[PDB]
């Protein structure tokens, strides 16, 4: 808000914004048949925490 | 068995076979060769595609 209180009580309502920061990691599986596998479980551990969180 | 090839020096073993739209046309490619290990891979073309492994 700019409540510019000079000579004028000017009331502005300037919106601003912020986008959060999220990361997205992808993993892929292929074999010797050259066909992408479905049903494979892949587990991401965050190993920058000093354990397998 | 509809086609057997003696492998060529251009390093594509190309064989022509009938195909049809909308069918998982599986093909087993067995390599039997004197001087190294005989091996069996397999592919599937679904409709028309180059299946190379």
């Amino acid at each position: 808000s700019l409540s510019v209180q000079g000579t004028t009580s000017e009331s502005a309502s300037v919106n601003v914004q912020y986008v959060p920061l999220t990361s997205t990691i992808t993993a892929t599986v292929v074999n010797q048949e050259g066909s992408p596998l479905a049903g494979a479980t892949v587990q991401l551990y965050n190993t920058t925490s000093g354990s397998n969180t | 068995l509809v086609a057997t090839q003696t492998t060529n020096s251009q390093g594509v073993a190309t064989f022509t076979v009938l195909s049809f739209p909308g069918v998982t046309q599986t093909f087993k490619l067995v390599a039997s060769l004197q001087g190294y290990a005989a091996s069996t891979a397999s592919v599937s073309i679904t409709g028309q595609q180059n299946a190379s492994v």
